[PDB]
């Protein structure tokens, strides 16, 4: 079993530190910066709007593990 | 610096985060064999990113191709989507009946009830209230959940709960959501 591409980059990559506006290409948008205006802890709760979740459906398609077919299969085996 | 997964989706070296981490359950139907109606909760996979989550839903089956008497669970790590649970025995649920129908989407309604809680905009910060979310495939319909950890730690956080799930679902005003405990005990709110 060999991991994807996609999945290696998201196993090495390193967590955003909460809410970020300035780091997404053309055409994305960031998450809506009003909803964690307010919030206090902005290092440990992170407000996501749906619209923004919405935009990596079709981006992050890969399994999240090599054998996620397996082990899904397997656990719900029957 | 950062490239995000939308700068490369191959090559990326940043992920956002979860405001805690999430477990997927999923309840399979009793065997048609018919020796296995006590074990059917299995508990699917943990994850803590936004790529993560995806990478997950875009890999099992939508609610509507289901079989009859499943259903998935998304809650918080540590919570199981029981009622025995330490943190789910004194809660309860806000909870919405759908009929089966094609122009329900029941695929996009529950996808966007995961979107919220794991997006965080289901509660407040300090509102210590959702546990996890539920979908229910029956005979007669679906049902999709917000799970809560008390039934009167705070009523307005949870009366605003209830409604935010009736803003994520998309109901019309006649259309009610409705909160119940769990136990005969914790329910001995509507919106
Ligand atoms: C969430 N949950 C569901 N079940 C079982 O799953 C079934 C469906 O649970 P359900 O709450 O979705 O009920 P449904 O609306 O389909 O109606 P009912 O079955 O007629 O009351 C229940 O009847 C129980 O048999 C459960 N059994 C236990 N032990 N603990 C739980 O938390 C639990």
């Amino acid at each position: 079993m060999q991991p994807s591409a996609a999945l290696q980059s998201l196993r090495s990559a390193r967590f955003l530190p909460g809410i970020v506006q300035d780091i997404y290409p053309p055409g994305i948008k960031s998450p809506n910066p009003a909803l964690n205006e307010a919030v206090q802890k902005k290092g440990r709760i992170f407000k996501y709007d749906v619209q923004f979740l919405l935009q990596f459906q079709n981006v992050f398609t890969e399994k999240p593990s090599p054998d996620f077919d397996q082990q899904v299969k397997a656990l719900i085996g029957d | 610096p950062h490239m995000t997964v939308f700068h490369d989706k191959e090559n990326f070296n940043v992920k956002h985060p979860l405001s805690c981490r999430w477990t997927l359950w999923f309840t399979k139907p009793a065997s048609g064999k018919g020796d296995n109606w006590n074990d059917l909760l299995k508990k699917v996979i943990t994850f803590e990113s936004v790529e993560e989550f995806w990478g997950i839903y875009n890999n099992i089956a939508p609610v509507s191709e289901l079989a009859v008497k499943s259903d998935y669970h998304l809650f918080k790590e540590g919570v199981r989507p029981e009622w025995e649970d330490p943190q789910n025995k004194h809660g309860g649920k806000w909870a919405y009946q759908f009929k089966d129908k094609r122009s329900v989407n029941i695929d996009e309604l529950w996808l966007h009830t995961m979107l919220a809680a794991i997006g965080e905009t289901l509660e407040d910060e300090e509102d210590g209230e959702v546990m996890g979310v539920v979908v229910n495939v029956r005979k007669g319909f679906y049902r999709i959940g917000v799970w809560t950890r008390t039934t009167e730690k705070s009523k307005e956080i949870l009366m605003n709960i209830g409604r935010r799930l009736k803003e994520v679902l998309k109901l019309p005003p006649n259309e009610m959501v409705e909160f119940s405990g769990h136990t005969e005990a914790a329910q001995a709110m509507v919106v």
